[PDB]
C-alpha cells in the first residue's frame, strides 16, 4: 500500500578473497554487479555498463552450488566471457557474471565469492 | 679530407660565389633574413613563455625556448643566405653587388 | 601605479611583439 | 667544409633540439626551488615547437638538401620522394604530439622523456626514409624501434603496457635478426651494400638464364622481415596484443608513423628488388591473407582499440595490393592509400584520446552518443564511413584508386576479394553507427569535453575526409611525381 | 560542521585564488614519477576537511 | 503590355543559342577523346 | 568562388566547428574566428598556386620519362 | 539513510523537479517530472517514467513504482500513466533546457564588475 | 541564366545555414527548411521554361576538373529524361518537410539536414553525365537513407531493416565499380558522350552488361533480390520512407536508360528474354504475395514492387513508345506510391497500429480522407483518365509489338492489380465500424488536405493530357533508341 523502498531489498554475503564475511545489501529487480557496487567491494568504474557485450569477467563472481540451480543458466556468451578472458581456458562451472545476475525477492541469503580484482585499465 | 660539392640539379639562376664561406654567408644578411631570423626566435620565446606558467618554470623555461628558436632562426637564415649565394634562389640582390 | 615591475614578464611581452612584428614584415616584405 | 651540411641540415636541428629539451628537463625537473614540477606540458610544447621549425627548415630549402650529393652518396640519397615523404611523416608526428597534450594533464603522467624519445624516433625515421644502404636502413629501423620498445611500456604500474611492451620488443628483435640475416646473406653473394651498386648486378639477371639461392634466400628473408614491421598476415602475430597494451597515445603514434617510414624502404627496395617472382607474388599473397583475416577478425570484436588495430591490418592489406602491381599506377595508388589511411587514423584516435578522459573501454561504452554530443557523434561516424570506402568521403578514393591498379595488372582474383573485404568490414564499420545513433540503452555514460589541440585536429582532418572529392588533384598530382620520382 | 563553511565563505581575494590554485595543482596523482624522482607529495593542510565531518 | 509580351521574349532570351550548344559539344567530344589517346599512352609506360 | 571566399569560409567553419564540439556556443571568440578566416583564405591561395606548381613540375618530368621511353629503338 | 542503500542522491537523465522540492538523499530514475512543494526525504527511490503530483511528501524509506501518478499529502495512488502522456516527460525536459539555453546566452564570461571595483575604489584611499 | 549549378548550391546553403541554428529556434529552422526546399521546387521547374526540346545533344552543362589530367571530371547536364526526374525529386521533398511538419519539435534540426542532403544527393544524380561519379552520387545517398531509417524510426526492430538496405546495395555497388574500372582502363575516360562512342568486344559486352545488372536488378525490386524492400520500407518515418519508394526507387530502372541501353547496344538484345522472364514472373509472384498481407504500409511496397517490374519490361522492350510509356508510368509511379504511403501513414501518426484488422468502417468518419485515399487507390488500380495507364498501356503497347507472349503476362499484373488494392479500400475504410480498437480520431486538418492538392493535380494534369511530357522527350528517346544500328 504505502510502497515502502525496504519491501525489494535483497540482503547477500559476498565474500572478498581475504576471506572476510560481508553483509551486502541489493534491490530486488537490478543486477547483483549493481547490488556489489554500492559496497564498492569492486570498484564502480570498471564495469559502469550493464550491457553483455561490454563483459569482460572483470564481474565475474564465484557462486556456491546451493545457489545455482535456482537462477536461470548461462545461455550462450555468459560461458564464452568465462572461457575467453580468464587465465585458463575452461569453465569453472562455479562461477557466473555479476552483470547477468538479477536478483529476486526469493534469491535472499545467497553467498557470493567475489574473486581477486583483475586488471581493466587498458 | 676530399669533399666535393655539386647539386645534382643545378641552380637556375646566377652561379656566383660556387663555395661560399661560413662569415661571408653570415655577413650576406639582408633584411628580409634578420626579419625572419627574428619572427622565429621571437615566436620560440613567446612559445616557451606561455607553455611553462604551469609547472612554475616561469622564466627558464622562456630562456630554453629561447635558445632553440635562436638556433633555428639562424640555422633558417643561413640556409635561404647560402642558397641564394650557390645560386639556386631568386637572388636580384648579390649579382648587384657583384 | 606607473611601472609593471616585474622583470620577467615584460622580456616576453617585447618578445611577443616583436614576433608580431616580424610576422607583418615577412607577410608584407615577402 | 661546412656547406656540405646543408643536406642534413634539418636533422641536424632537431638532434640538437632533443638534446636541448633533454637537457633543460632533466635539470629543471629534480630543483627543489621548483619542487620538482611535472614539466611535461612544456617539454612537449617545446617538442612540438622544434618540429614545427624543422619542419619548416626541411619544406623551404626545397632546392636544398641535393648538394654535395657525391659526397654523402655512400651514406644516404635524399631524391624528391624523400623530401615528400619526409614532409609528410613531420606533420604526422607534429599532429600526433598536439594531440597527446591532455593526456599529459588529466591522465597526471607527467613524465618529459615521452616527448624526447618520440623526437628520437622522428630523427631516426628521417634517415630511414633517405637511407640507401644495407646498413643506414638496418640502422634506422633499430633507432626507432629502440625508442618504440621503450614508450611502448611507459606505465610501468600497469600491467597491460609492460606486457604488451615485452612481446612488441620480442617481435621486433626477431624480425630485425630475420631482416639483417637476409641482408648479411645478400651482401655475401653479391659483394655490394649500396643501393646503386645493387640495382646494377641483378637488375639486367634474376633467374632468367640461372638462379643463385643465397640472393634469391635473402630478398626473401628482407621480405619477411619487412611484412613483420608492418604486421601483415601472417607475420602479425602480436600486434592487436601491443595496440591494446600500449599506452593510447603511443599506440596513435605507432600505427602512423612508422607504416610511411617503413613502405618508403620497401618501395626504395623494390627499385633494385626487380625478381618479379620473389616479391611481388609474397606481397600478393600477403595482402590477400591480411585482407581477409582483418575483416573477419575485426567483426567480433567488442573492445575499440582492438577493433582499430583489426582495420589498420586489414588498410594494410589494401596498401600492399598497389604494391603488388609493380607499375607507375601501383605505386601512386600505393601512396594515396598511405596518405588518407594516416590522415583518418589520425581523425580516428583524436576521437578516441577525446574519449579516454572517462575511460572508454568497449564499443558499447560510446552508445547513445547522438544525443549527448551530436556532433561528435555525426563526426565519428563520417570517420567510420571514410573507413568503410563510402563513397562521397575521402577514403574511397583511395581504395577506388587502388583497384583501379589492381586490375591495371590484370589480377582479377584481388578485386573480388577486395569486394569481399570491404563489404564484410563496411557491416562492422556501421555497426558502430548503429551503437550509437540507433540502439539507447538503459544506462548511459557522459563524457567530458575535449581541449582546444584535439578539438581543432579533429575538425580539421573532418573537412578533410569529407570535402575531399571535390578537389582531389594536388594529392594526385604530388603522389604521381613521387611515384615517377622513385626511379629517374 | 558549520565551521568549515564559515572559515571558506570568509576568506580573502588573495587566498582564495591561492587556494584554487593548490586544488588545481592537486586534483591527481602520479604514483609512476613520483616514486622515480624519489619525493612524496603531500596535500597541504589548507586543503584537507577536519576528521570530525568525514563519514 | 500583355503577357505574351512578357513571356515570350523571356523564354527565348533564356534558350541560350542551340547551334553553339551543339558545336561546343563536337569540339569537347573531339578534344577529350583526343585526350583520352594521351592518358592511354601515359599508362602505357613501364615501372622501370 | 575566387579561392578565397571558399579558404575564408571554410576556415570560419572549421573555428565554429572546433568551437561548438567542445560543447561551447559558436561564437565564443571572435577574434580567432577572424584569425581562422584569414588562415583559411591563405591556406586556399596556397593550395590553388601549390596545384599549378605541381603540374608545372609534373608535365615536364613525365615529358622526359616518354621521351626516355621512346629512345628504346 | 534508514533502507541502508548508499546515501548520495542521483538525479538521472530528463528528470523535472519542480520548485520548492526539497530533496534530501534520495533517489530518482529517469524520467521522473516531480511536482512542486516535494519533500523527498531520506532513502525515498522514484522508479523511471512516473509523475509525482505537486503537493507531494513521502517519508523516508518509502519508493513510487514505475510509470503510475501519485500525490497527496501521504505517498498515495492516484492513477495509472497511458502510453501517449508517458512520453511527454522528455519533451518537457527538453523544452525546460531549450529555455534554460536562451537564458545561457543573456550574460557573457567574466563579468565586467571588476571595473565598478576599481571605480568604486578609487573614490578613497587605494 | 539559370543553369545546373545553382540548383545543387541552393539546398548546400540551406543545409549549412541550418547547421549553425540552435535547437531552440524551432520556429526558424523549419520556416528556412521549407523556404530552401520551395526555391529549389522553383529553380527546377524554371528549368523546363528554358529546356529547348529540340536538341540531340545534351543541355546545360558545367565542367569541374576531378583529376589533374582531366581524365574524368564532373561534368553535369540533362537530355530529355533526367529533367522530369529532377523536377520530381525536388517536388517531393517539401512534401516531406511539410508531412514531417508537426512533429518537428522531438525530430530537432537533424530531419531537416538529412533530406536537404539527400535533396541535392538525387538532384546530382541524375544530372551526372560522368559515369564513374555517376556512382559516387548514385550510393552517395546510402548514409541519409541509412541516418532517416536508423535514427526515426518507428519501431524498435529498425536495427535490421537498415542493415538489409545497406548490404544489398553495397554489394551491388562494388560489382558496378569493377566493371567501371574495366570500362575505364579500356577505353581511357568515363565521360558518357565519347564512352558511347566506343567498339566494345562482344564477349566484353555480355560481362559489363551482367556486372550492371548485379546492381541495377536491386534497385529496381527483382525476382532473386527484392527482400531489402518490404522489411526496410515498412519500418521507415512517414516522410523519409515516402522517397524509398519516391526518388530511391527509380535510380536503378532510371540507371538502365542512361548507362545500359545505349551502352550495349548488342548485349541487350542478346538478354531481352532473360529480363522478360524475370519481370513477367515478378509481377506475377509479387502481386500474389500481396494478398496475402496485413501490415497497411508493406502491400504498397508490394504494389509499388509490381509497378517496377512492369516498367522494367517495357523498358527493355525499345521502342520509341515503350521507353516514352515507361518513363511516363515511373512518373506517376512516383506520384501515387508517395501520395499512398502518405495516406496510410497519416493514419499511423493517429493511432499506431499499421494492421488492417483495427482498420474499418472509416467512411462513416474522416470522409475526406476515404475520398483521397479512393482516389490514389483508383490511380494505383490503373484507371484510364489518371497518370498510370497512360504508363502502363505504352509499355503494354511496345512489349506486344516485340513479343506476344510477354504482353499477356504484363497485364495479367493489371489484371491482378485489382485484387490487393481494392481488396484493401474495401477492408480498411468501407468496413464494418468497430468502436472497441478505434475508439476516437480525427479527420485531415489544412496541412494534410493541402499536401494532397499538389499530387491530385499533377495526377490528373499527366493522366488526361500527357502531351506536354511526351513534347517534351520525344528527340532523347529517338536518339536512345536508334544507337549503335543504322537501319
Ligand atoms: C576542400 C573544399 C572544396 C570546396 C570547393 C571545391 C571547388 C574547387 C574550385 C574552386 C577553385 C579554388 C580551389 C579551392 C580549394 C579549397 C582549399 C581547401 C583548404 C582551404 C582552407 C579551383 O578552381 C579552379 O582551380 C584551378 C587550379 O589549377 C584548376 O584549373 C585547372 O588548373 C590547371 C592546372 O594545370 C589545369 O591544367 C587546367 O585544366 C585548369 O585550368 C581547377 O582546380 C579549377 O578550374 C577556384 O579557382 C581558383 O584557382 C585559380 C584559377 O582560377 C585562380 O588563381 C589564378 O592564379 C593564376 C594562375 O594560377 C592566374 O593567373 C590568376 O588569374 C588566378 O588568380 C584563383 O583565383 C581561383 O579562380
Ligand atoms: C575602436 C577600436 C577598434 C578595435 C581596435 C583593435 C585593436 C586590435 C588589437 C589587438 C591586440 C592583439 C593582442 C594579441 C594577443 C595575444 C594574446 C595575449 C597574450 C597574453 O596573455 O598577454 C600577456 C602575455 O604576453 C605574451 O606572452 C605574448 C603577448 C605578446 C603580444 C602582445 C601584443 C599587443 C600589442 C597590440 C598592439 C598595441 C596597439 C595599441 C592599440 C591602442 C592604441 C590606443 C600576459 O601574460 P600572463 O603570463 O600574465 O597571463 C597569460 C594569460 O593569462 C593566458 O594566456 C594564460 O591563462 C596564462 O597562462 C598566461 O599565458
Ligand atoms: C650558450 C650555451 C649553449 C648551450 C646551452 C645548453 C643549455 C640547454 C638547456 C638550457 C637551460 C637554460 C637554463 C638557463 C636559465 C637559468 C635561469 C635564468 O637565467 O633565468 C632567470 C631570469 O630570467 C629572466 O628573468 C628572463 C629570461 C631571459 C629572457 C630574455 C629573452 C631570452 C634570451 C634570448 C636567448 C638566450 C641567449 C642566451 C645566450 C646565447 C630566472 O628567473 P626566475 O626564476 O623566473 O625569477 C625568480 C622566480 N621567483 C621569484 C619565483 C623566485
Ligand atoms: C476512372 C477515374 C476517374 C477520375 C476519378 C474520379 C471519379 C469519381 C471517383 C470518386 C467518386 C466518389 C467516391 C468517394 C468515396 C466514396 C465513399 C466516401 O468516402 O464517401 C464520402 C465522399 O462522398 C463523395 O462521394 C464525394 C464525391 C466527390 C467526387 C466528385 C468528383 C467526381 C467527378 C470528377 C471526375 C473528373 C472530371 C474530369 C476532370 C477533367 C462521404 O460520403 P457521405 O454521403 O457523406 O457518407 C459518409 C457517412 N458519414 C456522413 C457519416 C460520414
Ligand atoms: C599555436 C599556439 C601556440 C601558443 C600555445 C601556448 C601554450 C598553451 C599552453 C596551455 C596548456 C596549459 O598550460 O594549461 C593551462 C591553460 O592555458 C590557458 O588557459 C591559455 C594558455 C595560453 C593560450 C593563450 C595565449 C595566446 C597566444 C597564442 C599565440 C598568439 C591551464 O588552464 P586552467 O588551469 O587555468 O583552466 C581553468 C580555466 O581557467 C577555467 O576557465
Ligand atoms: C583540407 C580542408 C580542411 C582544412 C581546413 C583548414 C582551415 C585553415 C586552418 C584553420 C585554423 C583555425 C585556427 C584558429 C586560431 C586558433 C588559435 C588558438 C591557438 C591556441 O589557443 O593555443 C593553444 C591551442 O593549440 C593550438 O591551437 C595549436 C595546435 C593545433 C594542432 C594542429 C597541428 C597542425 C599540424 C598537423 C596537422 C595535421 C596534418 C596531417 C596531414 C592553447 O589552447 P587554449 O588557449 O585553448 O588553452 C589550452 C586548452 N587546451
Ligand atoms: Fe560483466
Amino acid at each position: 500500500g504505502s510502497k515502502k523502498v525496504s519491501d525489494r531489498i535483497v540482503k547477500l554475503s559476498a565474500i572478498d578473497p581475504d576471506g572476510y564475511k560481508q553483509d551486502i545489501i541489493g534491490l530486488s529487480g537490478q543486477t547483483l554487479l549493481r547490488a556489489l557496487t554500492h559496497t564498492g567491494l569492486i570498484d564502480p568504474a570498471s564495469h559502469r555498463l550493464d550491457d553483455i557485450e561490454a563483459c569482460s569477467a572483470e564481474c565475474e563472481v564465484q557462486i556456491a552450488e546451493e545457489w545455482l540451480e535456482k537462477l536461470p543458466p548461462r545461455t550462450y556468451d555468459e560461458e564464452y566471457v568465462l572461457k575467453r578472458s580468464s587465465r585458463s581456458r575452461i569453465l569453472n562451472k562455479h562461477s557466473r557474471l555479476g552483470c547477468q545476475v538479477v536478483l529476486t525477492q526469493e534469491l535472499q541469503g545467497m553467498v557470493v565469492a567475489v574473486p581477486e580484482a583483475k586488471p581493466w585499465d587498458i | 679530407m676530399n669533399t666535393d660539392i655539386t647539386a645534382l640539379e643545378k641552380a637556375q639562376y646566377p652561379v656566383v660565389d660556387r663555395n661560399p664561406a661560413f662569415t661571408k654567408v653570415v655577413g650576406n644578411f639582408s633584411t628580409l633574413d634578420y626579419l625572419r631570423f627574428s619572427t622565429i626566435t621571437g615566436i620560440s620565446v613567446t612559445v616557451g613563455y606561455l607553455s611553462g606558467i604551469k609547472p612554475g618554470i616561469k622564466g627558464p623555461s622562456m630562456v630554453t625556448g629561447g635558445l632553440i628558436g635562436l638556433m633555428g632562426g639562424f640555422m633558417y637564415a643561413y640556409q635561404n643566405s647560402a642558397g641564394r649565394l650557390m645560386g639556386f634562389f631568386p637572388n636580384d640582390g648579390e649579382v648587384a653587388s657583384y | 601605479p606607473k611601472v609593471s615591475e616585474d622583470k620577467n614578464r615584460n622580456y616576453a611581452v617585447v618578445a611577443g611583439v616583436v614576433a608580431i612584428v616580424g610576422s607583418i614584415g615577412w607577410y608584407l616584405k615577402a | 667544409m661546412f656547406n656540405l651540411f646543408l643536406a642534413v641540415f634539418p636533422e641536424i636541428f632537431i638532434i640538437n633540439a632533443t638534446f636541448i629539451l633533454l637537457i633543460h628537463g632533466v635539470v629543471f625537473s629534480t630543483s627543489k626551488k621548483y619542487d620538482y614540477p611535472p614539466l611535461a606540458s612544456n617539454v612537449g610544447w617545446l617538442g612540438l615547437l622544434s618540429v614545427l621549425i624543422t619542419l619548416l627548415l626541411l619544406a623551404a630549402g626545397a632546392p636544398l638538401l641535393t648538394i654535395a650529393h657525391l659526397f654523402w652518396n655512400n651514406l644516404f640519397r635524399r631524391d624528391n620522394f624523400t623530401y615528400f615523404c619526409q614532409i609528410f611523416l613531420l606533420l604526422s608526428t607534429a599532429g600526433t604530439i598536439s594531440m597527446c597534450f591532455d593526456f599529459f594533464d588529466q591522465e597526471r603522467f607527467d613524465a618529459f622523456e615521452f616527448i624526447v624519445l618520440i623526437l628520437l624516433s622522428t630523427c631516426g625515421m628521417l634517415f630511414m626514409i633517405s637511407a640507401y644502404d644495407l646498413i643506414a636502413m638496418y640502422l634506422a629501423i633499430e633507432l626507432q624501434s629502440l625508442c618504440f620498445y621503450v614508450i611502448a611500456a611507459s606505465k610501468r604500474k600497469s600491467e597491460f603496457s609492460t606486457e604488451a611492451g615485452l612481446k612488441y620488443l620480442i617481435l621486433g628483435a626477431f624480425s630485425s635478426g630475420i631482416l639483417l640475416f637476409g641482408c648479411s646473406m645478400i651482401y655475401g653473394s653479391t659483394g655490394a651494400t649500396h643501393f646503386d651498386q645493387l640495382a646494377k648486378i641483378l637488375t639486367g639477371y634474376e633467374i632468367t638464364g640461372a638462379r643463385s639461392s643465397g640472393i634469391f634466400m635473402g630478398i626473401l628473408f628482407i621480405a619477411v622481415g619487412f611484412l613483420f614491421k608492418i604486421t601483415a598476415v601472417p607475420f602479425h602475430m602480436w600486434a592487436p596484443d601491443i595496440y591494446e597494451g600500449s599506452p593510447t597515445p603511443v599506440t596513435a603514434f605507432l600505427s602512423i608513423a612508422p607504416k610511411i617510414s617503413i613502405f618508403a624502404n620497401i618501395l626504395r627496395v623494390f627499385i633494385y628488388g626487380s625478381y618479379g617472382a620473389t616479391l611481388q607474388q609474397i606481397f600478393f599473397f600477403c595482402s590477400i591473407a591480411s585482407m581477409i583475416l582483418g575483416a573477419l577478425a575485426a567483426m567480433a570484436q567488442t573492445k575499440v582499440k582492438r577493433l582499430l588495430a583489426y582495420s589498420s591490418i586489414g588498410h594494410v592489406g589494401y596498401i600492399c595490393i598497389g604494391f603488388s602491381c609493380g607499375t607507375i599506377e601501383g605505386i601512386q595508388s600505393l601512396l594515396i592509400g598511405i596518405f588518407i589511411y594516416a590522415l583518418m587514423t589520425m581523425d580516428a584516435f583524436a576521437i578516441v584520446l577525446a574519449l579516454r578522459q572517462t575511460r572508454v573501454k568497449y564499443i558499447a561504452d560510446l552508445g547513445a552518443l547522438a544525443k549527448t554530443n551530436p556532433i561528435l557523434a555525426i563526426t565519428f561516424s563520417i570517420t567510420m564511413f571514410s573507413y568503410a570506402g563510402i563513397p562521397p568521403l575521402a577514403g574511397f578514393c583511395s581504395k577506388f584508386y587502388l583497384f583501379f591498379a589492381a586490375l591495371g595488372c590484370g589480377a582479377y582474383f584481388l578485386a573480388l576479394v577486395g569486394v569481399v573485404t570491404s563489404v564484410i568490414g563496411c557491416f562492422y564499420y556501421i555497426r558502430l553507427v548503429k551503437r550509437m545513433f540507433f540502439d539507447t540503452p538503459r544506462t548511459w555514460i557522459l563524457y567530458e569535453p575535449m581541449d582546444r589541440n584535439k578539438s581543432l585536429l579533429l575538425a580539421m582532418t573532418s573537412f578533410f575526409i569529407t570535402l575531399f572529392l571535390l578537389y582531389p588533384s594536388p594529392l594526385f598530382s604530388v603522389t604521381h611525381q613521387m611515384a615517377l620520382s622513385l626511379y629517374l | 560542521l558549520a565551521q568549515i563553511h564559515a572559515s571558506e565563505n570568509s576568506k580573502s581575494f588573495e587566498q582564495i585564488e591561492v587556494e584554487r590554485a593548490l586544488r588545481k595543482k592537486y586534483a591527481r596523482k602520479d604514483e609512476d614519477y613520483d616514486s622515480m624522482l624519489g619525493i612524496t607529495r603531500e596535500t597541504p593542510p589548507e586543503l584537507i576537511l577536519p576528521d570530525n565531518v568525514l563519514p | 503590355g500583355f503577357i505574351m509580351e512578357f513571356a515570350e521574349n523571356l523564354v527565348l532570351r533564356l534558350m541560350e543559342n542551340p547551334e553553339e550548344r551543339d558545336r561546343k559539344a563536337r569540339e569537347h567530344i573531339y578534344e577529350m577523346h583526343e585526350r583520352c589517346k594521351k592518358i592511354k599512352e601515359m599508362w602505357a609506360l613501364p615501372i622501370r | 568562388i575566387s579561392a578565397t571566399m571558399v579558404g575564408a569560409l571554410l576556415g570560419l567553419g572549421t573555428q565554429m566547428y572546433s568551437n561548438a564540439l567542445r560543447k561551447l556556443p559558436y561564437m565564443r571568440h571572435p577574434w580567432e574566428h577572424v584569425v581562422g578566416m584569414g588562415l583559411g583564405a591563405v591556406f586556399a591561395n596556397q593550395l590553388v598556386k601549390w596545384d599549378v606548381k605541381l603540374k608545372e613540375d609534373l608535365d615536364v618530368m613525365l615529358a622526359k620519362a616518354r621521351a626516355a621511353n621512346e629512345r628504346r629503338y | 539513510s534508514p533502507t541502508g542503500l548508499p546515501a548520495q542522491t542521483l538525479i538521472d537523465r530528463y528528470v523535472t523537479v519542480g520548485a520548492y522540492s526539497l530533496l534530501r538523499s534520495c533517489t530518482i530514475e529517469p524520467e521522473c517530472i516531480i511536482g512542486q512543494h516535494s519533500i523527498l526525504m531520506e532513502g525515498s527511490l522514484v522508479e523511471t517514467r512516473s509523475i509525482l503530483e505537486a503537493g507531494s511528501v513521502l517519508p523516508p524509506g518509502r519508493r513510487i513504482p514505475s510509470g503510475e501518478l501519485w500525490g497527496g499529502n501521504p505517498a498515495r495512488f492516484i492513477r495509472t500513466l497511458t502510453n501517449e502522456e508517458t512520453l511527454e516527460i522528455p519533451k518537457l525536459a527538453v523544452a525546460i533546457n531549450h529555455l534554460s539555453g536562451d537564458y545561457f546566452s543573456e550574460f557573457l564570461p567574466y563579468s565586467t564588475i571588476y571595473l565598478e571595483v576599481e571605480k568604486f575604489k578609487k573614490s578613497l584611499g587605494i | 541564366y539559370f543553369n545546373l549549378s545553382g540548383l545543387i548550391l541552393c539546398p548546400v546553403l540551406g543545409s549549412i545555414i541550418l547547421l549553425f541554428i540552435p535547437n531552440s529556434r524551432i520556429r526558424l529552422i523549419r520556416l528556412i527548411g521549407l523556404c530552401a526546399s520551395l526555391i529549389t521546387f522553383l529553380y527546377s521547374l524554371v528549368l523546363w521554361i528554358q529546356f529547348d526540346s529540340s536538341t540531340a545533344k545534351f543541355q546545360f552543362v558545367e565542367s569541374l576538373r576531378w583529376l589533374p589530367y582531366e581524365n574524368i571530371n564532373f561534368y553535369l547536364g540533362i537530355d530529355g529524361i533526367s529533367l522530369f526526374f529532377v523536377i520530381l525529386t525536388t517536388f517531393l521533398i517539401p512534401i516531406c518537410i511539410l508531412v514531417g511538419w508537426s512533429g518537428m519539435r522531438s525530430y530537432g534540426k537533424e530531419y531537416i539536414i538529412a533530406f536537404l542532403i539527400c535533396e541535392f544527393l538525387m538532384i546530382a544524380v541524375f544530372c551526372m553525365l560522368d559515369l564513374l561519379l555517376f556512382y559516387v552520387f548514385f550510393e552517395s545517398v546510402l548514409i541519409p537513407m541509412f541516418i532517416i531509417i536508423g535514427v526515426w524510426g518507428s519501431r524498435q526492430r529498425k536495427i535490421k531493416a537498415a542493415y538489409q538496405f545497406f548490404l544489398y546495395t553495397l554489394l551491388g555497388s562494388l560489382f558496378m565499380l569493377l566493371a567501371i574500372l574495366l570500362i575505364l582502363f579500356q577505353t581511357g575516360t568515363t565521360d558518357l558522350q565519347i564512352l558511347l562512342t566506343t567498339e566494345f568486344s562482344e564477349r566484353r559486352q555480355i560481362f559489363l552488361w551482367i556486372a550492371f545488372f548485379a546492381s541495377f536488378a536491386v534497385k529496381v525490386p527483382m525476382v532473386p533480390v527484392h527482400i531489402w524492400l518490404p522489411e526496410a520500407h515498412v519500418e521507415a518515418p512517414t516522410a523519409g520512407s515516402v522517397i524509398l519508394a519516391g526518388i530511391l526507387l527509380k535510380f536503378g530502372t532510371y540507371g538502365f536508360l542512361r548507362f545500359s541501353i545505349p551502352m550495349f547496344p548488342e548485349a541487350t538484345l542478346c538478354f531481352t528474354p532473360f529480363i522478360y522472364t524475370l519481370s513477367a514472373i515478378a509481377i506475377i509472384y509479387t502481386s500474389l504475395t500481396t494478398l496475402r498481407q496485413i501490415d497497411l504500409k508493406k502491400i504498397i511496397a508490394y504494389s509499388s514492387v509490381a509497378h517496377m517490374n512492369l516498367v522494367t519490361i517495357g523498358m527493355f522492350s525499345l521502342n520509341i513508345q515503350g521507353i516514352g510509356g515507361s518513363i511516363l508510368l515511373m512518373l506517376s509511379h512516383g506520384l501515387v506510391s508517395s501520395a499512398l504511403f502518405l495516406c496510410v501513414g497519416v493514419l499511423y501518426d493517429r493511432h499506431k497500429t499499421r494492421l488492417v484488422r483495427y482498420y474499418g468502417g472509416l467512411v462513416s468518419t474522416m470522409p475526406n480522407f476515404s475520398t483521397i485515399f479512393f482516389f490514389f487507390t483508383l490511380a494505383n488500380m490503373s484507371l484510364p483518365g489518371t497518370s498510370s495507364f497512360i504508363g502502363e498501356f505504352l509499355i503494354l503497347v511496345g512489349a506486344f509489338q516485340r513479343n506476344s507472349l510477354v504482353a499477356t503476362l504484363a497485364a495479367l499484373g493489371m489484371i491482378l492489380g485489382a485484387a490487393y488494392s481494392l481488396w484493401l479500400y474495401n477492408r480498411v475504410v468501407s468496413g464494418n465500424l468497430k468502436p472497441d480498437f478505434l475508439h476516437k480520431f480525427s479527420d485531415l486538418n489544412g496541412r494534410e488536405v493541402f499536401i494532397f492538392i499538389p499530387f491530385l493535380v499533377g495526377l490528373v494534369w499527366m493522366g488526361v493530357y500527357p502531351k506536354v511530357f511526351l513534347d517534351c522527350m520525344h528527340t532523347s528517346v529517338s536518339n536512345l533508341v536508334q544507337h549503335g544500328k543504322f537501319h
